[PDB]
This record gives C-alpha cells, structure tokens and sequence, in this order.
C-alpha cells in the first residue's frame, strides 16, 4: 500500500 | 513491501518517461506519459 | 536507437499557373 | 517517373521508343501538379500507359510520405481528365485470371469469361507494380519512425554496380527491399547502356513495355510502363 | 487531338507491337519499334513433333 | 441526487475529422460554505475533441455542474451530435455522399465530384450502369476512426438519378431503340 | 378473469375484399356443468366476414373461450390479418401495385395490367416519364370501405424501374445523343 514513502 | 515487483517491472521506463516530460513541460504530462509508455513499447518490444 | 525513441496546409504559387493552364488542353 | 521525365523525354530517351508526345507531355505536367493540388500526394509520378485497343489509359501513382503505403492509382484516357482508380485486392487479383486479351479503350467494357475493364485496369497495375517497379539501390532509406522517405542524399549507382542487378529493388513490402536477382526467370532482367553510358536502361522482359531510367551521375532515375499491359508467360521459352 | 486540323493519322498494328504507320494525308513513313515478335492471345505453344 | 445535464452540442464533420476544441461557458451556481451563494469558480470547460469520436459519444465532467447545499455537481457536457452538411451523412466511421446524377450521365461513364473534409478533390470513376441501388465505395478515406486517427473508413457514393421532365417524340424513338432492344 | 385467447384471423386481400366464413376450433378445453370438467364437443365460431374490413379490427367472443372455475372466458379471434398478395399490399382503404418496368417502357410510355382481387383486368396508361418516386392513382379501384359496402378506396401503381445490365457503345452514344440535351 505505501508506496508513497517506497519508491517514489 | 510491493517495491521488487515494481523494481523488476517498471525500472528504467518511468525514469525516462518523467525525465522527459519534466524536460519537455507540456500541458497535459499525463497523457504524454502514457503515449510516451505507448512509444515505448514500439520501439522496445518491436 | 535515438530516433528510434487540426493542420492546416499551404502550397505554392505553381498551381494558380496549372489552374489557369488547364484551360489550354480543353 | 517524376515530372523531370515530363520536362525533357526521358521515356524516348531509354531507345524503347514508346513514350508521350509534347502535347501530352505539357498536359500531362499541368495535369499531375492538379492531381498532387486535388490529392495531397507527396509525389505524382506518371506510371506510365496500358495501350489499348480504342484508346490509351494514361496512369499516374500518388506517393505518400511514406513511399512504400498503398499507392493509389489514377487513370486519364484523354490525359488531363485524371480520376481516381479503386485499389486492388487479392479477389480482383483472383477476378480477372480467365480473361485475355487486349485493353479496350472504354473501361466500362465487359468480358463473359462478368468482369469490368476497370478492374482489369486495377489488378495489372497492382501486379505491374508488386513485379517490376523499380527502385535503384540506395535511392530509398528505411527511416527510424517506421517509414520510408527518399534518401535525399543518394549519390548514383557506381558504374561497377550498374551491371549488377542486385543494386535494383522492388518498389513494394518486403536495405529493405528485395532485389532483382531471385526475379526468376534469372534472365529476366534486360540492362543496356544508352547515351554514352551516362543512361543505364533496365527493362522487364516478363512485363514488356517497362524501361527504367537511371543516370549514374546524379540521381535521376524513375520508372514508366508504356506496353500492351499483358504478362510474357512465354519469357523462358523466348530466353 | 487538341488541334485536330493539324492532326497526323497514326496506326498500332496490333499484330507486331512497336510497328507503326503514319501519313500527314500525302506522304507517309513505316516504323517498327517493337521487339521484333509477333503478338498472340494465347500463350506460345512449342509446335508438335511430326507424327 | 440532481441529474447532470446531458447538453448537446453539435459538431460539423470537419471538427470531428480534424479533431477541433469547445468552450462552454458553464453555470455560476457554485456554492461557498455559507450553502446559499451564487457564484462562478471556473468560468469555461474545455474539451479537447480527437478525429472519429462517434454520435453519442459521452465526455464528462464530474464535479463541475450545479450543485446543491448537500449533492456532488456532475455535468455531461456533451453529446457528440452532427450538424447537417452539404453532404456526408455519417454513420459508423463512413461518409455516405449523394450525387445528383443526370440520366443518361448515370447510364454511361460518369465521373462525380467530390470535396472531402481533407479539403481534397477527388475524381471518381463510374463505369457501371447506375440504376436506383447503386453506390461506389471509395474505401480508406472515409472519416477516421476513433481507435485510430491515422486510419480511416470508407466513403460511400449513392446516387439520386434525376430522369427526364420532357421527351421529344424523336427522344422517344431514340430511347426506344436504344434501351428497349 | 384469465386473460383472452388471442388468436390471428388469417385472411387474404381477396377475402376481405368479398367476405367469407371461417370457423375456429375452440375446442375442448372449456370447464363443463359437470363441475368440472374439460371434455367438451367439438365446439365451434363462426366468423362472418363482411367486405372492406380493415386490417386489425377486432373480432370479440365473450364467454366462448376456456371457462375456468367460476371464470368468465372470451375466445377473442381477433386480429384480421394480412397474408401479401402477390400483386397488391394493403394500406389504410388503398392497394398498392408495384409494377416492374423495363427503362425503355417507363421513359417512352407504356401500360399497366393490372389483374384486380375482384378478377378484372385493368390497362392503365402511363404516359408520364415514370420517375423512381412516381405512382399514379386509379380512384375507385382500392378495397370496399368497411363503413360502406358501394363505395371503394383508391389504388396505387407504384413503379420499380428496371435498368439495363449492357449497353454497347453503339446504345452509349444513343443514350448520349438522347438525354443529355
């Protein structure tokens, strides 16, 4: 789900 | 996380899809990216 | 590999000459 | 050809002697810069004639930009008067097998064996063009966006690849195209030097009537099919 | 044909493609340009042996 | 809810096969928070239209339409509708083109005229006899599809036949002998 | 009560236009006095068929259909219809003809045997340049009215142009010479 924090 | 799915998947296509769209600026960066995916595809897999 | 990855028209002045030569060959 | 072949006759000038008179070599010029006004073609070159019995079907192809897309065929009887001819397909390929003879003038003339003689037009200049259209070797570059332009920067054939029919293509679907040396029959091919050997002439042997102009010096070349528009199925009895 | 009244009579022989006559109404000239063969609908049959 | 408002606007063949663009200056009863206002926040929509898009086709606009106290604005600005042209009728990516043919020009070779909405002329044979069901088609060069704007469908060519109001006696035996044998 | 026994009264252009009798088997499927029972006699309607009726006016049985238990049935027969004739079909109080016409015929004149539902032969004159859309009405010649027995509708001749499938240059020229002028 957070991908956000991943690997953007 | 889902990070080596998207790792193996994506890689270096979406790096030049926004290096472009960040170079060119154009109105609509989302529709240039998906036909720039498009394009991308007819050169790589052709 | 680097070449890999509503219009309008305008033409010339030679037709306005081939517009009115046609009428020759009629 | 182009419309330097219409300037100067550069049909007669091959020695087959068929061509247009300056009458409908000046016609003929005002009337292909109309039909590249009329239809956006990139090029208009004259394909060349189908002798026929009452009258003579002058032919002109439009090129697109894009040279090897589906040329579309015109035809004029009295030159100027140029219209659009239907493209060819595999059944009309298939439609006019059991008809022979000679064109008729008028192409609403109809055959028993019915058939239209315009679709008898269309198919044998679809089977004229997927035979012996000429292109010269390296006259046509394959772009990179999937598209074939004139290779603008083409210098003539040396006189060393004159002779070799290998430095010829096909001008249709397939260095891309493929060359003239699998043509079978293998002497099918007629090369000859005209005009002080300035001039290579290469005229088809199974489709008499075509001459290919060439000059090596520069890159004036083209094409024209000026014959009685019949395939020479007797070629490997007559080589 | 434009200028009719100027007009050469040419004649396509149709049995000798490239052979051609002309006349302007008092002189005329032959001329054959052709392969040198004769035209036939049918394609050419190798004759027969004898029997 | 409030339904959106299913506008229509009409489109001639040309912005549909050039792919044009609309404004439509939209409604100014956006509400503020006070839920009694009558305001405009974004004055005009645009809609960026692409060769071939059919009758019916939809483009919406969510949240952007009428709104009330307590609903989510919507707006379907708007129907794909054709104005009437002189002529193509369309239909599912082909042009149907009428001739008014003259008899005797039916009968015979015929070459019909025809502008296109590239702006190009086209010379068409008619080498057939043209009774009152014929049509030519001229195929690839119809309007383009909206799949794919670089090709196109086909333009089909009906034929209104316009028969003689007078015949002479001498026409009657002219036609007599030449149709009726 | 259940629902009618719609039925479709089958009846040709040349019965309507004299009247019949038709008789329609029911038949065994009404509930009896034996409380209950379906077994019935072969019972029957008959139909009278009076001239010019109209194609859908409807024919009403009340209490001759499948009677339930303690239901009130009604065999409604009703939809006079509509077999093609094949040489008239049948609009409001008007027989429509459709005559194939050589093109010869119809430009240069020629007369219509038309074959009547009550058997005469009718010779109607063309003399105008038959169109594709053209007719010529023959009054008095239709179906009887249903409201009056005397009187008659009128009938349509309308025209299907049969064109030539060849013409020699020969017939091109003659058309040519004939038409366009």
């Amino acid at each position: 789900r957070d991908i956000e924090v991943g690997f953007l | 996380m889902d990070t080596a799915y998207l790792k193996n998947c994506f890689g270096t296509g979406l790096t030049q899809a926004l290096a472009e769209v960040a170079r060119v600026r154009p109105s609509d960066p989302i529709e240039y990216l998906a036909h720039w995916l498009y394009h991308y595809r007819s050169i790589t897999v052709a | 590999d680097v070449k890999m990855a509503h219009n309008e028209y305008e033409m010339l002045p030679a037709y306005e000459i081939a517009e009115t030569q046609k009428a020759l060959f009629l | 050809m182009d419309a330097d072949s219409l300037l100067l006759s550069l049909e007669l000038a091959s020695g087959s002697g068929q061509g247009l008179s300056p009458d409908r070599r000046a016609s003929l010029l005002t009337s292909l810069m109309l039909v590249k006004r009329d239809y956006r073609f990139a090029r208009v070159l004259f394909w060349g004639r189908i002798l026929g019995l009452v009258a003579d079907y002058y032919i002109a192809q439009g090129l697109s930009e894009d040279q090897l897309a589906p040329r579309k065929t015109l035809y004029s009887l009295n030159c100027t008067e140029w219209s659009l001819l239907p493209p060819a397909t595999e059944e009309m390929a298939m439609q006019i097998s059991v008809v022979s003879g000679r064109f008729m003038g008028d192409p609403s003339h109809e055959y028993e064996h019915q058939i239209k003689e315009e679709t008898r037009l269309v198919s044998i200049i679809d089977q004229i063009d997927k035979a012996v259209a000429i292109i010269p070797r390296g006259a046509l570059f394959k772009t990179p966006f999937g598209v074939t332009h004139v290779n603008r920067t083409f210098e003539g054939l040396p006189l060393s690849e004159v002779r070799k029919l290998s430095s010829y293509f096909h001008f249709r679907e397939a260095d891309f195209l493929d060359s003239l040396e699998y043509d079978i029959p293998r002497g099918s091919w007629s090369i000859q030097m005209e005009r002080g050997n300035a001039l290579v002439v290469l005229r088809s042997l199974l489709w008499p009537g075509l001459t290919f102009y060439h000059a090596p010096r520069t890159k004036n070349y083209g094409y024209i099919y000026v014959g009685t528009g019949e395939k020479n199925m007797d070629l490997p009895f007559m080589l | 044909n434009l200028i009719p009244q100027y007009a050469i009579a040419v004649l396509r022989s149709n049995l000798w493609p490239g052979a051609y006559a002309f006349s302007n109404g008092k002189k005329f000239e032959n001329f054959y340009i052709g392969w040198g063969h004769k035209y036939c609908v049918e394609n050419y049959t190798p004759p027969s042996p004898p029997p | 809810q409030d339904p959106p408002i299913e506008r229509d606007l009409y489109l001639s063949l040309e912005d549909l096969f050039f792919g044009c663009t609309k404004k439509i200056k939209i409604s100014r009863r956006v509400l503020n928070e006070d839920r009694y206002s009558s305001t405009i926040k974004d004055k005009i929509l645009t809609i960026d239209v692409r060769p071939g898009w059919r009758q019916g086709t939809r483009i919406t606009f969510e949240k952007e339409g009428d709104q009330g106290p307590n609903i989510i604005p919507a707006d379907i600005i708007f129907i794909v509708k054709e104005k009437l042209h002189p002529r193509f009728r369309r239909e599912h990516d082909n042009l149907f083109f009428v001739y008014p043919i003259p008899l005797g020009k039916a009968l015979t070779c015929c070459t019909v005229e025809v502008k296109t909405l590239d702006d190009r002329l086209l010379n068409i044979p008619i080498n057939d006899i043209v009774h009152p069901k014929y049509f030519k088609i001229v195929p690839g060069e119809g309007m383009p599809l909206p799949e794919n704007p670089s090709k196109k469908g086909d333009l089909f060519i009906f034929f209104d036949i316009q028969f003689p109001t007078r015949l002479t006696p001498q026409k009657k035996q002219m036609l007599r002998q030449a149709l009726l044998t």
